């Protein structure tokens, strides 16, 4: 027992769930909303778990979406860790292992404080494998990255680490006696109860590792927020190019044919002389890193890739076979780029006919160039990472041509202009990242609050056996407020799907109620609207009328940017405001930046606003292909996926400004759309103890009215209400 | 970061004031006097009560 | 498409009279009456004198239309029975009514514990002006120094009442928090709607508590629990000599025309002049003025008697009510031991002393004047005579 | 700004008083006692007769002997007991008068309002509005919230006011477009975008000294892992390069966050220079939904 | 007796103001006039600008309406001169300045 929060009940439902999965052996469902301890309630489950000294083979990698999350994982499981290690007395050992990669790795204060991840750690590893590998030692050369040394020794030893620890446990760590993320990263892995990372890792058929062993019926994977998993399963296989990125890789790829020119016959011949061991061998000692870094295995649905080094009999030959898939390619790709076209078999069969030859190099040339730098290896990889995009792309086509489609938007179509071409080549069925998951494991188990329509979740077809909802039995229902205003009969006008500034009935509803909720929300306003079109042209038309200069005089302005840099520290500013001075008001995008995970609590925003349905633009030709193959497997389900996109978006936004339960949140679906789809693929806990209620149907003016009802009894919640369990279960 | 122009000054004195209020009343007599009909019943008058 | 849905519509409304069978409007209403809750808080402190600046609010937000439609006249209505109650119950102590607009704060009544001036200057708000703009931090540094001038010795707390505006916090007020630690001063902020966190802190770092008005009748309650003094206790404010303990005159011997009255030109009493019948002097300067508890003009220190200025103090320190005890036999006396009668529906009360039985008219009594129990006259005295 | 009328041949007569944002309201005259001699009197009367402000130029003091000159009445009493010798100047500033001097020595340094995020930023949207028209100066010092958002401002009219120009011109440089707060200024544009730049710089490294919760760091490590950028290109899909409405709009909202976002920081960063390290309490990690309301003081 | 010393105060003093003005006397007469008849001979819409009475020879008449006139200029009377001077302060400072 995990003495902490108080007992609603729900750890009983939770240990149901957990019994059925092992016996029928399966993908499993489970809605987890945010206004129930998640965290509390399921860390108190796994570790009764991991001390299954029955269970001969229990393992757990638990995921999430953002590198905060990680950390926030950590230190919940630290403290259920620390209870019933207290009370069940004598402690045995666990690890936990937040494996954060790029972001969280350099203590030399020459390679860390340059901002990007990649790029740099490109600079790490040219020194580490690739010049103190080649330039085997010396003494400025082979740069002092004398941890990984001492990694050397300590994989040689046997230590046993303490328990789950930090990302920044591992940092200062590195300063005392905890070595390098990557390669203790490495030696705990080898022994490691609970690895907690990025489900990006896994479902990403190119550098995806398993990190597991063998057994392809073993072990329990755990995903967090896994709702959003239909794009997910596609963006990570994608794969594209643009013209500012191809005239780089012709660059770099002329410096390269310097390199093997001023190379005379004794040097030359030591290159010949590992092209036979490669054939011979399959077991090469360069397997065990590098491969993590460069393209490991792009055909995961299928087998590793690990061929005789094919398309290549001689140093100067490889050269020109690669040099003819980048001319050709410049010839097909500019012609293609003139107009509009989208044919899987254009490109396919084009690029056969173009370039007479097999489709055994061209599927095996990006582990090839990796291996032709290894045996000079004087090179880095920020030389390499312009030809790196150029392979990857090749890749795509021998093995994955055949299902794919090419989708080509040049001239104004979601897509810069003719200054920077670029072509796309995405997939539709949304199931070859997660099948080699659940193949290479037992049974997967998904934590989605926002995940409530079941109906359409056979979209990844995949079955599911195990599938419960969530009502979380609370006496006093202060903790939400849903709220949904649509005008009416009085002017109806709410809704804007396909208006810009063609009238001005809507823009003044909107910022006449969040004019009205700017002074009675005691803290902040987290607001949200459709796309960046209509944002921008609600905020310009409150300037002539005089709309956003009255909501400067209460709180302070936050609105989403388009760059990276200006959007972190747009935050930063705002959870200042919010906790020293008057919380202030955040003016996003449903999608924009804002909205992938912050957690912001009551000290940072306990309102959510709502513009609108947050619906996707299906008119552009980068998302019909992506519908129109459903058409194949479900012919009556062509309306009901951009409901649940839509629906998904919406719940995504809101299920934030609650965590556990005395945070009291606050959600306002501001359009007339909401009518009869709030009692089909919404939140169950919603209906029966919020949108039963009549209040659906309401306007401006009732809609404030309605809005004082919860920020009134609100107050009275404040020395003790729902206090069940004395620490006991209840003696259940 | 673009720019405009055209009147966008600056104004500064140091007068004015000192009997301001005294006008108030001639303005307002243009308007009505708050004030009822000249009640007479020629007869018994009230008694308050 | 409209008639379509309400002729339907009215059907079901028309049927309105079968929903009164049903027990439900009437099972809540026995159910919610029950609902008892006990969180008796020790709210008590030894310290006699207490030195109070309440706070009024006169921004715009003054006239919403919540528990009225005029909010400015709830305000300074409700503010002059808490006047009025706290020289009531704490006469030798005094408060202070300070406003705030146009983003100033200018102090209306300084720090005098005459009730007739504190009532009567309320009265004056009523004329003034609701411009907005709320300054939290003017109204607060400007009480700090003149609280400072009092001796270390008493609560020294400070009452805040605002609108219950969206955080009014000026410019970090976090880090006044550590300066008015410094002084040994009390902040206590009421909240009448909106949830304000950055005042929350500031009544738990300096001492003091955080409520939120939800009816009118809330709000007449919540000033009854600030009428004792905040339960604390210090080391370093514990030193205090020369009372004042004056005496009751009349200034006469057998008429009070035939005399020159009290308080009159030549009088030594100049503060409130006019024409009164009595009044208070100092034992140690035989200077008659007002009788009204409040600092003297030739010493330096307020009045504390013990008739009635020093006893209404301890009139409400006993603050303890009764017990029962239930029972299916119905037996036990129901003779009430001050009023006889009794009222026979369930309603037994005893005492923790002496075992008294009361009805409801007593009980209600004990714990809003009585104080105490009359039964602790004819018991706890009987073995000590 | 300006007021239209109309003409003898038009035969309906209309008001229009064209504002500063480009707001026009229209007053069509329905006066039936008399119009044609009063249509010409509104615009008659609101161009001849034009208010008018004072400023107050005297010589201020810091020392308590300012309390007795700007009241006449009080002063009266100080040349009685002290001019009069018939007591010592140091027993008139104890008990005598103690209750007055410490009110009124709070308004002797009172800039306006203290506050910039609730009890000054509700009153400051009337005041940045710093365009021509018609408006005009109060008795109060109105420019000087113009010193607490424009740190520039100050150092330009002290080094060069009356250095190389005077008064008669050099406000209307800088407010040349105070509405648009992003002009351009020939006068100085390099000093004032030097300015903005430093304050943009000195906001940021007190939020990176920080750092409780940043989750936009590890959203650029999240996309650049898989080396794929087909979400990230497309941020702003307007459709509208060549037309000059994407970077209009957009750059028209973005520049004004800069401006309004970064003026409650810089002010509070001359208060207490970054010294409270935004309280930093442990109860900030625990989100329990429980108390610990056990110990009762004075019990 | 106690280290306190804190006083009150934390960033409101400066030195006030007094010196939002104070400039010499330098300009006199207006030019300045823009339009009266009906803009680009059109109608509907006029331009009309402001205009203070200002006092020639006992007769009121409009401030920019005798400055046109040089023989309306120098026939007056020297008191109504001082207020003729002290008017200036309003077209010379809504423009130019
Ligand atoms: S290996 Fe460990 S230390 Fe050496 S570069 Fe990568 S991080 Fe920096
Ligand atoms: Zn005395
Ligand atoms: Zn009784
Ligand atoms: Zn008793």
């Amino acid at each position: 027992y995990f003495p902490y929060d108080y007992i609603y009940p729900e750890q009983f439902s939770y240990m149901r769930e957990l019994k059925r999965t092992l016996d029928a052996k399966g993908h499993g469902v489970l809605e987890m909303p945010s206004g129930t301890g998640k965290t509390v309630s399921l860390l108190a489950l796994i570790m009764a778990y991991q001390r299954a000294y029955p269970l001969e083979v229990t393992k757990l990698i638990y995921c999430s979406r953002t590198v905060p999350e990680i950390e926030k994982v950590i230190e919940e499981l630290r403290k259920l860790l620390n209870f019933y290690e207290k009370q069940e007395g004598e402690k045995l050992p666990f690890l936990g292992l937040a494996l954060s990669s790029r972001k969280n790795l350099c203590i030399h204060p020459e390679v860390t404080p340059l901002r990007f991840g990649k790029d740099v750690d490109g600079k790490c590893h040219s020194l580490t494998a690739s010049y103190v590998r080649a330039q085997y030692q010396h003494d400025t050369s082979l740069p002092h990255c004398r941890f990984y040394e001492e990694f050397d020794a300590h994989g040689r030893e046997v230590p046993l680490p303490a328990g789950i620890y930090n990302l920044d446990d591992l940092k200062a760590l590195g300063r005392r006696q905890g070595w390098c993320p990557y390669f203790l990263a490495r030696y705990s892995i080898l022994h490691a109860n609970v690895v907690v990372y990025s489900y990006h890792y896994l479902l990403d058929p190119k550098i995806a590792d398993l990190v597991s062993k063998e057994l392809a019926r073993k072990a329990v994977v755990v995903f967090d927020e896994a709702h959003n998993i239909d794009n997910v399963c596609i963006d990570s296989m994608s794969v594209n190019l643009t013209r500012r990125t191809l005239d780089r890789c012709q660059g770099n790829l002329e410096t390269l044919q310097k390199t093997v020119l001023r190379i005379k016959e004794t040097d030359e011949q030591r290159l010949r002389d590992e092209y036979r061991r490669l054939v011979e061998g399959l077991r090469e000692a360069s397997a065990a890193r590098e491969t993590d870094a460069h393209l490991a295995n792009p055909v995961l649905p299928d087998e590793v890739l690990q061929e005789a080094v094919p398309g290549s009999i001689r140093t100067a030959e490889h050269f020109l076979g690669f040099l003819r898939r980048l001319l050709e390619y410049v010839k097909w790709r500019l012609r293609v780029q003139h107009v509009v076209q989208e044919s899987p078999p254009a490109f396919l069969s084009g690029l056969a006919q173009r370039v007479c030859i097999q489709r055994k190099p061209l599927r095996f040339c990006a582990e090839r160039l990796r291996s032709l730098l290894h045996t000079l290896e004087i090179t880095d990889l920020a030389d390499f990472s312009p030809l790196t995009l150029l392979a990857n792309f090749a890749t795509l086509v021998s093995t994955y041509a055949k299902g794919f489609t090419i989708i080509i938007e040049p001239f104004d179509d979601r897509t810069p202009t003719i200054a920077n071409p670029i072509l796309h080549f995405s997939c539709m069925d949304a199931s070859l990242a997660i099948k080699p998951v659940f193949e290479r494991f037992q049974s997967v188990i998904i934590t989605s609050g926002t995940l409530s329509p079941l109906d359409i979740y056979p979209k990844i077809l995949d079955f599911h056996p195990v599938t419960m909802a969530t009502f979380t039995m609370t006496l006093a229902r202060v903790c939400l407020c849903p709220m949904i205003i649509g005008r009416g009969n009085d002017q109806v006008a709410i809704s804007s799907k396909f208006e810009t500034r063609e009238d001005i009935a809507v823009i003044r509803n909107y910022g006449n109620l969040l004019l009205e909720m700017s002074a009675v929300v005691p803290d902040g306003i987290v607001a949200f609207f459709t796309s960046y079109q209509y944002m921008e042209s609600t905020v310009a038309s409150w300037y002539e009328q005089g709309i956003l200069e009255n909501i400067q005089r209460n709180k302070l302005l936050f609105i989403e940017t388009q760059d990276g840099a200006e959007t972190s520290v747009a935050l930063e500013k705002y959870q200042e405001a919010c906790e020293n001075g008057r919380g202030a008001i955040l003016l996003s995008v449903a999608r924009g930046k804002v909205s992938e995970g912050i957690d912001f609590v009551h000290h940072y925003g306990r309102a959510v606003i709502m513009f609108g349905v947050p619906y996707v633009y299906t008119q552009s030709r980068i998302l019909k292909a992506r519908l129109e193959y459903l058409r194949d497997q479900f012919q009556i389900r062509e309306n009901d996926f951009l409901t649940f996109d839509a629906m998904r978006h919406a719940a995504q936004c809101v299920g934030r400004a609650i965590r556990g339960k005395t945070d009291y949140g606050l959600m306002v679906f501001a359009d007339k759309r909401f009518a009869r789809g709030d009692k089909r693929g919404k939140l169950p806990r919603w209906i029966q103890e919020h949108l039963t209620d009549a209040n659906l149907n309401l306007t401006v003016d009732e809609g404030v009215q309605v809005a004082k009802y919860f920020l009134r009894q609100m107050a009275q919640p404040f020395h003790r209400e729902d206090q069940l369990g004395l620490s006991l279960l209840s003696l259940e | 970061s673009y720019e405009d122009l055209y009147t966008q000054n600056v104004v500064i004195n140091m007068d004015d004031q000192e009997d301001l209020h005294r006008a108030s009343l001639e303005g307002k007599s243009a308007k009505e006097r708050p004030i009822w009909l000249r009640e007479s019943t020629v007869q018994g008058a009230y008694g308050s009560e | 498409r409209w008639e379509g849905g309400y002729e339907r519509t009215w059907e079901i409304l028309k049927e309105d009279e079968s929903g009164s069978l049903k027990a439900t409007i009437e099972d809540i209403l026995f159910k919610a009456k029950r609902k008892r809750v006990f969180e008796h808080h020790g709210q008590v402190r030894l310290g006699m004198m207490r030195h109070l600046y309440v706070v009024v609010d006169g921004s715009r937000t003054m006239e919403d239309q919540d528990l009225k439609p005029n909010r400015l006249t709830c305000t300074l209505k409700l503010l002059e029975y808490f006047v009025e109650e706290y020289f009531d119950q704490n006469p030798i102590s005094q408060i202070g009514i300070i406003v705030t607009k146009s983003k100033r704060a200018e102090k209306l009544t300084e720090l005098s514990g005459n009730p007739r001036k504190h009532i009567t200057s309320l009265k004056k708000a009523v004329d003034m002006t609701c411009h907005g703009e709320p300054s939290l931090y003017n109204s607060l540094s400007i009480a700090m120094q003149t609280l400072k001038h009092m001796p270390g010795h008493t609560s020294r707390e400070v009452l805040i009442i605002f609108s219950s505006l969206t955080t009014c916090d000026p410019s970090n007020i976090y880090d006044l928090i550590k300066t008015l630690k410094a002084a040994k001063i009390r902040v206590s902020v009421i909240g009448l709607s909106a949830e304000v966190r950055v005042c929350t802190v500031l009544a738990r770092e300096t001492g003091g508590t955080y409520h939120v008005i939800l009816d009118e009748s809330h709000y007449k309650e919540l000033l009854t629990h600030h009428v004792s003094p905040p339960p604390a206790s210090s080391s370093s404010e514990c030193s205090l000599i020369r009372m004042g303990f004056p005496q009751h005159t009349i200034a006469s011997l057998s008429d009070q025309d035939a005399k020159p009255s009290f308080s009159m030109a030549h009088l030594d009493g100049n503060t409130e002049p006019g024409l009164t019948l009595g009044g208070y002097f100092c034992p140690q300067c035989r200077a008659k003025y007002c009788e009204l508890p409040v600092e003297c003009k030739i010493c330096g220190l307020t009045l504390v008697s013990a008739p009635h200025l020093a006893r209404s103090y301890h009139h409400l320190f006993p603050l303890d009510a009764f017990q029962e005890i239930p029972l299916e036999e119905y037996n036990g006396e129901r003779f009430c031991y001050g009023c006889q009668g009794e009222l026979k529906d369930q309603h037994v009360y005893v005492c923790a002393v002496c075992q008294n039985v009361f009805c409801v008219d007593c009980d209600v009594f004990v714990h809003d004047s009585l104080h105490c129990c009359p039964g602790c006259i004819h018991k706890i005295p009987a073995p000590s005579g | 700004k300006c007021q239209k009328i109309s003409p003898e041949g038009k035969a309906k007569i209309q008001l229009q008083l064209v504002l500063h944002a480009g707001d026009t309201t229209n007053f069509h005259f329905s006066n039936e006692s008399t119009a044609v001699k009063e249509r010409d009197a509104v615009k008659d009367l609101l161009q001849q007769l034009l208010p008018k402000f004072k400023r107050k130029a005297n010589k201020e003091l810091e020392e308590k002997n300012r309390m007795l000159q700007e009241d006449p009445v009080l002063f009266q009493l100080y040349k009685d007991l002290v001019v009069s010798q018939v007591i010592s100047a140091e027993e008139f500033w104890a008990n005598r008068l103690n209750v007055n001097a410490t009110d009124s020595s709070s308004t002797s340094n009172h800039k306006q309002d203290v506050g910039i995020s609730a009890a000054f930023l509700a009153d400051v949207r009337p005041q940045t509005d710093g365009c021509n028209g018609l408006r005009y100066n109060l008795t109060s010092d109105i420019i000087e919230s113009i010193f607490r958002t424009y740190p520039a401002v100050k150092m330009k009219y002290a080094e060069n006011v009356p250095h190389n120009m005077t008064e008669k011109e050099f406000w209307t440089r800088f407010f040349q477009s105070h509405y648009f707060h992003r002009d351009r200024l020939n006068t100085g544009s390099k000093d004032l975008f030097a300015e903005c730049a430093k304050i943009d710089e000195k906001g940021l490294k007190t939020m990176v000294s920080l750092g409780v919760k940043n989750p936009l760091l590890d959203l650029t490590a999240l996309e650049d892992k898989p080396l794929d950028e087909g979400y990230g290109i497309s941020s702003v899909p307007s459709a509208s390069n060549s037309k000059s409405i994407k970077e209009n709009s957009n750059a028209a909202i973005i520049k004004r966050f800069n401006h309004h976002s970064a003026m409650v920081l810089a002010a509070g960063l001359r208060k207490q220079e970054a010294q409270n390290e935004q309280t930093s309490e442990p109860s900030n990690m625990d989100g329990n939904s429980g108390d610990a309301d056990c110990f009762q003081p004075a019990v | 007796a106690a280290p306190v010393t804190a006083a009150n105060g934390s960033d409101s003093e400066s030195e006030t103001s007094e010196s939002d003005d104070d400039s010499p006397p330098r300009p006199a007469a207006v030019a300045v006039h823009k339009r009266e008849e009906d803009e680009e001979e059109d109608d509907e819409f006029e331009e009309v600008a402001d205009d203070p009475i200002v006092m020639v020879a006992g007769r009121p008449f409009s401030y920019s309406e005798v400055s046109q006139r040089p023989e309306l200029v120098a026939q007056m009377t020297p008191e109504e001169k001082e207020a003729y001077i002290a008017m200036g302060q309003r077209m010379f400072e809504d423009l130019f300045e």
